[PDB]
């Protein structure tokens, strides 16, 4: 660490040390239930662009594998979340919508967009985690003569906000007169169709789409997926999975009354300190494992060879990654002698260290 | 604003005003001489133990030494600034048994040994007017092995990667040292800053001090008594003035309160985002792929080190500051203590 | 109905996130209700509904439950889906459809595909009933706070906090309200949310002991 | 801009910092001017004679 | 006339805030000082002034150098005519020659080109589109601004940082200066010094 | 190109603002030297342990 042959007299601090823990808990939830996806991916006629069926997905677990045997999309086209790792990260609350829309629509139903589709129709927010299943659909939904049934505004009075769902045959016009439904010069057409035909160019074709919002909240422990839960273990440095959050450290009898509908422990830097047990209810508390700094204390390698490592910080009976304990750690291969000399290497709270004779060795002193 | 009371001197071509009578008068000088010495950790501090972070950190080239480089000189650079200050004194001399020094009562400002750390009474209301911060220079982790009570401020400071090493010189060797000091002075005046202490009584070494500033040294043999009832009225008014004001010393609370801060940032910077989607490194890890995670982890590094380096600049600004500090508090120590001062305001 | 004009008296905080905290002082960027606003004290004898902006404070120190359910709704003339909350004695019945009887329902204590249904633990818990009603995200929070008090004539000084009970994940478009009076005189509390940056002091436990608005006045602007 | 004000508030607490920095330094230059000139506790006066 | 710099500086969200003491009151102080150090010499500053006529002033200082007193009394006349032609030299080389004062000048200047450089620090994209946000967020959908809009404010952030650093630095090197200035304020007027070049 | 820029400008920015505070403690320093070598060549001096 000091990129030479040779060092000089004094004390250097070259590293860290951190216990490294030994297993893993997994405290994963126990939904003994699956979700059918061939009931909400290829359905006989799906919806219109506001007749969007929320099926609303819980307490259910979710094989995320077998989506592609489905209906062809080219890829698993999520945002925020990539399509392998839902098998172990579960979430809290899934909602499943789908709608018909056109060939340059499918851009719209990216988290922040402008046009129609974001505009008139079901606009997905900016902060949207979830994943967006769309192809071509020319085989299936694709009648002849124009597909009425899917059928959109194209003109609206305002914006269409997300999760807004618009189901009215009402009539929107502006500018000189009441309408009342004469189409020519001002009651114009209120809520036309698409006109689903195989005629089309392949950037107007009719294109199904499947959304599902994967969202994300601090709530209890509702749906997640086919992760293998275990047992538990404590007071000791091990790895842990108590719901969603996961780290290391040693788990400790609690004496801080929660309120019964808290339940995590964010710090003032953002870390989890005290966070309830998901099944056997008792709400415990977080600290991690022991670690500090290292520091070597040698004399120049012209005179010996002999170190004396100083573990800063730390009592020192948790000292593995003479014995001597110090208000600045604790040495180890340094003999505490009962004198006083000047001082030859700082060390810390009054505690010097020399090289002297009294059989050659490193002793410490005040 | 007013700069003060009006008063015209009455000048005139022989008119001279000489005075009848003094006051001896004890006044205080707070100096700063040394802060607190910090340690920072890089990889648990912007990585916290993920191998994936610490890979796109070797990237970065070498900027961590260096900070550890800057931080370690500021802490050697403290235990120099307080070995220059206190320990001037070769030998450490003790006071007579006998404690009359011509009528002068130094009974507040010598040691007693009721106490263990042997500090005198101003010395005892001094520790305790400032009001410490957590500064955990002690072996604070038998404290946090258990998480007992709340959240403290030190534990979460220590959990990020920032240790606190302690000073290298105790509080009781400073108080020996201060100790010493006052023994060579009551004892020898100025003679032990020269050389070998050489013992003198109390009155003719005031005498001499009177000889030193103009005055004939028969007025204090004449007035012994009344300058020995004004020195000790003055000594009981600053401790009067210390048990009831707790509002002098102000530059050393600074420096508890900048430090304390400094690191109360340096941690509250570790919620941020940054850019990013998330602030913590696992839920960024365990969300995206590679690539997005990786972009991700570019951004929390890039802000995380940052606010390192800023940190570290104003720790180096403010070593700079306290070294001025110590510097001025040292020949403060050797003019003012170690002799007889003629320079007029010091 | 009548409209009788109060004050607010330094309430209407509750708990901003389900996230444990003690000895700590916090900042939230939320929709809380401010200090020393107005707020009507409307007595139920001769009503439209009123406008849904927000959040709703809805308060009643009715002793007797005169006050028991709520409707929900865009138009709430059988045209949207609207919402509907029944308080049906130790149950909850929350129905995502209508039936809209006419314009004030009244119900008789003497549907098109619907969606979502609900049954609960019964929904009310000298008396301050506090709830605190607001629709983000198509979540419609519920915050509840059973204070015994002392004072009979208006709304009470002090300080206190509301707590979540119930979360409900329908609702999609609500702006307008009304209160149940359907009979078997009445006053009830409201006001009105807007976004505000409220500063909360914890105590030893996670109770909000006591907060500032923080745009109330240039000596709270100096707190935050 | 309000865009700009939402994304700088991502960046943490850069600004109360710099912010401290500079009251820092605006209070020192006038602890400087007065302790350098103000060190007199009374105004004197000239004598009208010369 | 044209836009000014202070103009410009004022409006891009920089301040100057004015002095605690005005030029009045340190004018007040300056002539306090001298009013004291003319009738009562070195005796204002350990106590109440004592008056003392100047002739006697002056042999007292010619007595603390290593000089008799009597030197002063049988030339008074001759010291005083060359403190007078002194004095009216400085006035001499004070209003023809302006390079005596570089160091106030310097102290102007420093903090006249910072914040002329951090106003210039407004032009720069860097690696934008546009250094001007407006058309950023008229031109561009959201999220293509928002990559723009975080390359602006990283660059500014940058540049406030840096200028943040120098007047830190340059805070030091006054407040060093300063504390000369009260130590110099303290030792030459309020009393005679023995130090040498001091 | 751009990342390469960014990386070796915050460098260099380093250099400089360290190469600033140590310019301000030699010359600190050389001051003190400038002090000793007008108080104790020049003259003799009175201070004690100067
Ligand atoms: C010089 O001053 C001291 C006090 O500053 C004077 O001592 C006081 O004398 C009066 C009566 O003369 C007593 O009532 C006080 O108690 C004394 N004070 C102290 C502290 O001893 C002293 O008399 C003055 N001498 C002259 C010549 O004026
Ligand atoms: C999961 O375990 C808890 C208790 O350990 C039990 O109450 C619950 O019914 C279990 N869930 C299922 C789906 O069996
Ligand atoms: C989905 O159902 C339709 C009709 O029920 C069927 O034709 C189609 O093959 C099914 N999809 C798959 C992937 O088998
Ligand atoms: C921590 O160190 C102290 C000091 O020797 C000791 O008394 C105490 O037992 C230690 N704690 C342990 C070993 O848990
Ligand atoms: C000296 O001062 C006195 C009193 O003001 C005055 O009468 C006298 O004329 C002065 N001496 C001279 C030479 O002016
Ligand atoms: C002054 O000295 C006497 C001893 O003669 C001592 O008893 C007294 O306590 C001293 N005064 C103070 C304030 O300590
Ligand atoms: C509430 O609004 C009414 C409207 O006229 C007003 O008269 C009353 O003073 C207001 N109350 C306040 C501001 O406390
Ligand atoms: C915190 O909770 C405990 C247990 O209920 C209680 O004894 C204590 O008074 C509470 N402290 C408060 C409310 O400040």
């Amino acid at each position: 660490t000091l990129k030479s042959f040779t060092v000089e007299k004094g004390i250097y601090q070259t590293s860290n040390f951190r216990v490294q823990p030994t297993e893993s808990i997994v405290r994963f939830p126990n939904i003994t239930n699956l979700c059918p996806f061939h009931e909400v991916f290829n359905a006989t006629t799906f919806a219109s662009v506001y007749a969007w069926n929320r099926k609303r997905i819980s307490n259910c677990v979710a094989d995320y594998s077998v989506i592609y045997n489905f209906a062809p999309f080219f890829a698993f086209k999520c945002y925020g979340v990539s399509p392998t790792k839902l098998n172990d990260l579960c979430f809290t609350n899934v909602y499943a919508d789908s709608f018909v829309i056109r060939g340059n629509e499918v851009s719209q139903i990216a988290p922040g967009q402008t046009g129609n589709i974001a505009d008139y129709n079901y606009k997905l927010p900016d902060d949207f985690t979830g994943c967006v299943i769309a192809w071509n659909s020319n085989k299936l939904d694709s009648k002849p003569s124009g597909n009425y049934n899917y059928l959109y505004r194209l003109l609206r009075k305002s914006k269409l906000k997300p999760f807004e769902r618009d189901i009215s045959t009402e009539i929107y016009q502006a500018g000189n007169k009441p309408c009342n439904g004469v189409a020519g010069p001002n009651c114009y057409s209120p809520l036309q169709s698409y006109g689903f035909r195989p005629t089309y160019g392949v950037g107007h074709q009719p294109y199904r789409v499947v959304v599902l919002s994967f969202e994300l909240l601090h709530a209890p422990a509702t749906v997640c997926g086919p992760k293998k839960s275990t047992n538990l273990v404590k007071n000791k440095c091990v790895n842990f999975n108590f719901n969603g959050l996961t780290g290391t450290g040693v788990l400790t009898e609690s004496n801080k009354k929660f309120l019964p509908f808290q339940q995590f422990g964010r710090d003032i830097a953002d870390t989890t300190d005290a966070v309830r047990d998901p099944q056997t209810l008792e709400i415990l508390d977080i600290t991690p494992c022991s670690f500090g700094g290292v520091s070597v204390i040698t004399p120049g390698t012209n005179t010996s060879n002999q170190v004396a490592v100083l573990y800063q910080g730390v009592n020192c009976t948790e000292v593995p990654v003479n014995v001597f304990q110090t208000r600045a750690g604790c040495l180890i291969g340094a003999e505490y002698v009962n004198n006083s000399y000047e001082c030859d290497i700082p060390i810390g709270a009054g505690i010097c260290a020399s090289y002297q004779t009294q059989s050659q060795s490193i002793i410490a002193y005040t | 604003m007013s700069l003060g009371a009006e008063n015209s001197v009455a000048y005139s071509n022989n008119s001279i005003a000489i005075p009848t009578n003094f006051t001896i008068s004890v006044t205080t000088e707070i100096l700063p001489v040394s802060m607190t010495k910090t340690s920072v950790d890089c990889t648990m501090y912007i990585c916290g133990d993920s191998t994936e972070c610490s890979n796109l950190l070797l990237q970065y080239g070498s900027f961590c030494t260096q900070l550890k480089r800057a931080l370690t000189g500021i802490a050697v650079e403290q235990d120099k600034n307080t070995q220059e200050v206190f320990a001037q004194v070769k030998q450490i001399y003790k006071t007579p048994p006998i404690k009359y020094f011509g009528g002068f009562n130094f009974s507040q400002i010598l040691p007693d040994p009721s106490k263990p750390s042997k500090r005198s009474f101003i010395e005892d209301l001094l520790f305790n007017k400032v009001t410490l911060a957590d500064a955990g220079f002690i072996k604070q982790y038998g404290d946090c092995l258990g998480d007992i009570a709340a959240r403290d401020l030190i534990c979460a400071q220590k959990f990020n990667g920032l240790t606190v090493l302690p000073p290298l010189l105790t509080d009781e060797m400073i108080a020996q040292y201060t100790s010493a000091l006052l023994a060579g002075t009551i004892t020898s005046g100025w003679t032990f800053g020269a050389g070998a202490a050489l013992q003198i009584p109390f009155a003719m070494q005031m005498a001499y001090r009177f000889n030193g500033i103009g005055v004939t040294q028969n007025v204090l043999y004449e007035n012994q008594k009344l300058i020995a009832n004004q020195f000790n009225s003055a000594i009981g008014k600053i401790q009067d003035s210390l048990s009831s004001t707790a509002s002098a010393l102000g530059k050393l609370q600074d420096v508890v309160n900048h430090n304390a801060q400094a690191l109360n940032t340096l941690v509250k910077q570790l919620s941020s985002k940054f850019g990013a989607i998330s602030s913590v490194l696992n839920d960024i890890l365990s969300r995206l792929d590679k690539v997005e995670a990786e972009v991700q982890i570019d951004r929390l590094i890039t802000g995380r080190l940052q606010s390192l380096q800023t940190y570290v600049t104003q720790q180096l600004i403010r070593a700079a500051e306290i070294r001025a500090s110590a510097n001025l508090a040292a020949t403060k120590m050797s003019e003012c203590v170690l002799g007889q001062s003629k320079r007029v305001d010091f | 109905r009548t409209q009788s004009y109060t004050n607010s008296f330094t309430r209407g905080v509750y708990y901003p996130d389900k996230v444990f905290r003690s000895s700590v002082l916090h900042s939230t960027q939320d929709l809380f209700l401010p200090f020393f606003s107005n707020v009507t004290w409307f007595h139920a004898i001769h009503n439209p509904a009123l406008p849904f902006n927000d959040g709703v404070y809805f308060a009643s120190t009715e002793k007797s439950n005169i006050i028991r359910g709520w409707i929900f709704g865009t138009t709430l003339d059988s045209k949207t889906q609207s919402l509907l909350i029944v308080n049906n004695a130790t149950n909850v019945v929350i129905k995502v459809c209508e039936f809209q009887f006419c314009n004030d329902p009244f119900l008789d204590v003497y549907a098109n595909n619907c969606t979502f249904e609900y049954v609960s633990q019964p929904f009310l818990m000298k008396n301050l009933r506090e709830f605190v009603f607001k629709n983000i995200d198509g979540y419609f929070k519920i915050y509840s706070k059973h204070t015994p008090i002392n004072l009979e004539r208006d709304l009470p000084q002090g300080f206190s906090a509301l707590e979540p009970l119930v979360d409900l994940p329908i609702g999609i478009n609500i702006t307008r309200f009304q209160t149940l009076l359907a009979l078997h005189a009445a006053a009830y509390y409201v006001g009105y949310l807007q976004p505000r940056t409220f500063l909360l002091k914890y105590n030893e436990n996670g109770t909000i002991t006591d907060a500032v608005d923080c745009a109330l006045d240039p000596l709270s602007e100096t707190k935050c």
